[PDB]
């Protein structure tokens, strides 16, 4: 008698995340 | 910053990563060889032969 078994797995996972939070107010009539 | 000119700047990133990995292996042989011969010398043809 003969007998074999294999099992496999692989999981991949890779996020990402990219803020940008920039405001520009400028008042010395003139504003900006 | 800013000073009564201004100047405007921000940044955020995040990365993230997620690796997996999982393997199995199984193995499993069995063998059995059984001979048994009996010679009689008895004396019975038929009979004794069975
Ligand atoms: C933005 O910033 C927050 C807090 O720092 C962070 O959790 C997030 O991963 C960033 N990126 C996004 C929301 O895409």
């Amino acid at each position: 008698e003969e007998q074999i078994e294999a099992f496999k797995s692989i999981i991949q996972e890779k996020t990402s995340n990219f803020n940008a939070a920039i405001s520009l107010k400028f008042t010395p009539s003139l504003h900006g | 910053y800013e000073d009564k000119i201004n100047v405007g700047g921000g940044l955020s990133g995040d990365h993230c990563k997620k690796f997996g990995g999982g393997k199995t292996e199984r193995a499993r042989k069995a063998m059995a060889v059984e001979d048994i011969i009996s010679r009689v010398r008895g004396g019975s043809s038929g009979w004794s032969g069975g």
